[PDB]
């Protein structure tokens, strides 16, 4: 009655004592937007298995023998052989299937949970929030009683067949889906997202194009994608609670998260968020809906009869709660509770603390950071005769977020330390030097490059010694930046570097990018030619002409970070390009009725298109016939119907499909019936792999 | 990898600092498709 307890369902009475409580939170409800919600989370994961969590690409991740460095968040895990994780893949499909079904619906969960931590836990390179939100979800729906209608183990089981529900179900996902706004939407709440820097690139898509008949470019990449995104995420929290807003926040909603999906690759986040906006609706919306159907419709769609009593419920007349609505109410409080605190509990894991906080995907800080990467050198010192040299950037490795996290540097110097000697390399000292830029800043070093790695100290609960800070100071410089950058030609490019006192850089310009300059932004640096050794001291707004193909040195002798700025051009590609539009103008020459002499014997080819019965084209000719097919074959691809992409996207999409069902099977047989000979094992891998035409 | 060429570099080709250009907009929260 109260209007208190209309808006928020219940009353303050209700919270005066502990049992109260409980009988709130066990209260009966209907079950029936539960088990859809059930039936598509249950279908997305059985998609999302065979395309995201890598059960295709399984065969070249975890295949035996080779060499690999692997990130796992702790150091005894290791992975199985590669049948027995096709084998946890199967497992994993079954559970889901089991999910969507409600067939032993306990059984499936436990089935999938366990399978999906283990291969989440395996690698810490494969962490993003929607695999998160899947996992969490998962473990939340263990103990949800969500095959209570519409569920095949209602068939098989009276009891549990159109029966009531505690509230506390819907309480926890809905307090799951509302954090996740919420605090997406405060984390949101920075610098580099409400100044238009973060995703500055993203309001060019079309989609996007009717926003501009009343904007300007400048204005729609902040007030409508930035300013928009941190509204809709903190009103998308609040809106769909309320009675009053619901249908447009519906509304909104749908559409943020339908734009997302189209921009994005993320995969089948968008649609799992689309089937959890429904749940703050009414919990009988399903049956009214099956109601409003012709009966020919209601003999095959569930029940529309009215829910029977339960066990798992607490009916008020007393009835004494039990043990089970108990521990349903700690649950759910105790795990809201932690899901509040663990986005915010980076001040106690410091180890992964970064320019960034902690390992992502725990954090619901989702398009927040970019960063580009210029360089990265690893060096190693021999133990046994002192020669130093250089490793490949990315050897024995497979994903590239090791250069943004000192813990994955100090697991990849560990296993780099192993292999090496299997190269005659005795007990190295291995020393890295990264640079990377965060939303467009200057390019600084992540970590100090004076310092073994190997023999370094790393403990999870304090603080990394060499992790040097971003140097926040340099921030408005980014105005001035850009418009460096268009002062340039078409040709001209640019690179601003950012360096802390003491260090030094080493650079080789290569032969072919002639006329290189470098000229300094602030602080005082000191460049050195090694040819000559000859060394000067630069001064503010001063400029010189570096070496092409040699060895050069820049210095920080300065008290502060010194900032500088390299601006080269390539010679080779404009010589060869002017050779290209010469070329091509003695063509068209010829072609228009011009040039009425004998065109010269390295020019035939151009016009015949085939290089037989001749000598070798020059490599002149070559590229420039190259450069001919891939323009037609861009034009070409531009111009293609929407209905052959389609089909092609079909046709890939069925091409994964096939390939993971047959490599799984013929794991399943080599693990159960042996191992046949090596000729049939080709044979059927062959079989495998090809196309579906 | 193996074979002693894809494991070292010399010392000129592994301190190129410069490259020219005819991912840069990494977010950490795309999927990255292989086969
Ligand atoms: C001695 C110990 C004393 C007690 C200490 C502990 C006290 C804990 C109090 C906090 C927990 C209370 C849980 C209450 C459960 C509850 O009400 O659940 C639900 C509410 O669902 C939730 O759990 C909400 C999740 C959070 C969503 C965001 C809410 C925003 C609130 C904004 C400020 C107001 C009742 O829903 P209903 O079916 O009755 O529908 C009501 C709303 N309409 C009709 C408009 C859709
Ligand atoms: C109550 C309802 C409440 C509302 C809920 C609304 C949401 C429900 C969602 C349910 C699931 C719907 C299907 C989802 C499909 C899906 O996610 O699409 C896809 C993934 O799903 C698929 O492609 C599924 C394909 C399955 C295979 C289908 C094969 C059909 C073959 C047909 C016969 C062909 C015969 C040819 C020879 C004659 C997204 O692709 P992607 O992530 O790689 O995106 C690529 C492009 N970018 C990156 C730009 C985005
Ligand atoms: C890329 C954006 C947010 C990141 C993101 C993603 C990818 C998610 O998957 C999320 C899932 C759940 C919760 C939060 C998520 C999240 O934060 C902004 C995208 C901006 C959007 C495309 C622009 C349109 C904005 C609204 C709908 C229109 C308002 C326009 C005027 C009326 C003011
Ligand atoms: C190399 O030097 C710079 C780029 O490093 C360019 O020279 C520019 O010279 C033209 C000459 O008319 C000026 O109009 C531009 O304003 C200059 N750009 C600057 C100062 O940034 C050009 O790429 C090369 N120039 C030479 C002489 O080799
Ligand atoms: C050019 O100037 C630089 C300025 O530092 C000189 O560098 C230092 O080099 C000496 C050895 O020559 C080292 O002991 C110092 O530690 C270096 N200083 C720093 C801050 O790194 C360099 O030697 C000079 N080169 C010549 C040929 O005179
Ligand atoms: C400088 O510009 C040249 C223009 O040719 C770039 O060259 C191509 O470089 C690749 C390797 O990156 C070679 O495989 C090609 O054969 C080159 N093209 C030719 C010869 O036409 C070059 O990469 C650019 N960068 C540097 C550092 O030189
Ligand atoms: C040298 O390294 C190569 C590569 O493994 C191989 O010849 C052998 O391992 C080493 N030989 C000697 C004599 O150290």
């Amino acid at each position: 009655d109260s209007r208190i307890g209309k808006l928020l369902g219940f009353e303050w009475t209700d919270l005066s004592s502990w049992r109260r409580l409980v009988t709130l939170l066990n209260r009966p409800t209907d079950p029936a937007s539960l088990a859809v919600f059930r039936f598509l989370f249950g279908f997305l994961m059985v998609l999302d298995i065979p395309q995201e969590r890598g059960l295709s690409s399984l065969d070249r991740k975890y295949l035996d023998g080779l060499d690999v460095c692997r990130f796992p968040l702790l150091d005894a895990l290791r992975p199985l052989p590669l049948d027995w994780m096709y084998l946890v893949y199967t497992i994993m499909f079954l559970g889901a299937l089991g999910m969507m079904l409600g067939l032993c619906y306990r059984i499936s969960c436990v089935l999938f949970l366990l399978p999906y931590w283990y291969v989440f836990l395996l690698d810490k390179t494969s962490w993003n929030n929607h695999s998160y939100l899947y996992g969490l979800l998962a473990f939340q729906l263990t103990f949800m009683d969500a095959n209570h209608y519409w569920s095949v183990d209602g068939l098989l089981n009276a009891h549990r067949r159109n029966a009531h529900v505690p509230l506390w179900n819907y309480a926890v996902l809905r307090g799951q889906i509302f954090i996740v706004y919420f605090i997406a939407g405060v984390k949101k709440l920075d610098a580099d997202w409400v100044e238009g820097y973060s995703m500055e690139y993203l309001s060019r898509h079309w989609l996007f194009s009717p926003f501009k008949l009343l904007l300007s470019e400048e204005l729609t990449s902040l007030l409508v994608v930035h300013w928009g995104g941190l509204l809709l995420d903190l009103s998308a929290g609040f809106l769909l609670f309320f009675d009053v807003s619901r249908s447009i926040g519906l509304f909104f909603v749908s559409y943020f998260h339908c734009m997302n999906s189209q921009l994005f690759s993320i995969g089948m986040f968008s649609y799992v968020m689309l089937a959890s906006s429904p749940l703050f609706c009414s919990p009988e919306w399903p049956r009214k809906l099956v109601s409003y159907c012709p009966r020919r419709l209601q003999q095959l769609l569930p029940l529309k009869a009215a829910p029977q009593p339960s066990v798992s419920c607490v009916y008020k007349r007393g009835q004494k709660p039990g043990l089970r609505h108990q521990l349903g109410a700690a649950f759910t409080l105790l795990y809201l509770l932690e899901q509040l605190f663990l986005p915010y509990s980076h001040f106690l894991t410091q180890g992964y603390n970064n320019w960034t906080n902690g390992l992502y995907g725990y954090s619901w800080d989702m398009m927040v950071h970019s960063r580009s990467h210029q360089h990265v050198k690893i060096t190693y010192r021999d133990g046994r005769t002192g020669e130093l040299g250089y490793l490949n950037p990315g050897v024995f490795t497979q994903s590239r977020r090791w250069k943004d996290h000192a813990d994955m540097l100090k697991q990849y110097a560990t296993c780099l330390s192993r292999l090496l000697p299997k190269y005659n390399v005795t007990e190295p000292q291995i020393y890295f030097d990264i640079w990377v830029s965060i939303n467009d800043r200057f390019q600084q070093r992540i970590f100090d490059p004076r310092v073994d790695i190997v023999q370094a100290a790393w403990s999870p609960f304090q603080r990394t010694s060499w992790v040097q800070p971003l140097l926040m100071d340099l921030s408005p410089w980014r105005a001035k930046l850009q418009e460096i950058k268009s002062s340039l030609d078409n040709h001209t490019e640019v690179v601003f570097i950012a360096d802390f006192p003491g260090l030094h850089l080493e650079n080789f310009v290569s032969e072919d990018l002639g006329n290189t300059s470098i000229q300094l932004l602030q602080g005082e640096v000191t460049v050195e030619l090694v040819a000559e050794q000859k060394n000067q001291t630069l001064r503010e707004g001063e400029k010189m002409q570096l070496p092409a193909g040699e060895y050069h040195k820049v210095y920080t002798t300065s008290p502060s970070p010194s900032c500088y700025m390299y601006v080269y051009v390539n010679t080779t590609e404009l010589a060869l390009e002017q050779d290209l539009a010469y070329l091509q103008e003695l063509k068209e020459k010829v072609e228009n009725g011009s040039e009425t002499g004998p065109l010269p014997p390295e020019l035939q080819p151009l016009l015949e298109g085939e290089v037989k019965g001749g000598p070798e084209p020059t490599p002149l000719v070559q590229t420039f016939l190259r450069r001919q097919q891939r323009l037609q074959e861009i034009e070409r691809r531009r111009n293609t119907p929407f209905h052959e992409r389609f089909f092609r996207f079909l046709l890939r999409k069925l091409y994964v499909f096939r390939r993971s069902f047959l490599m799984t099977c013929i794991s399943l047989r080599n693990l159960i019936l042996g191992r046949p000979s090596l000729e049939q094992l080709a044979q059927e891998v062959t079989y495998a792999n090809l196309r579906p035409f | 990898e193996e074979t002693d060429q894809e494991v070292f570099l010399g010392p000129p080709e592994a301190q190129s600092f410069l490259s020219s250009h005819t991912l840069t907009e990494r977010f950490w929260e795309s999927y990255i498709y292989n086969g």
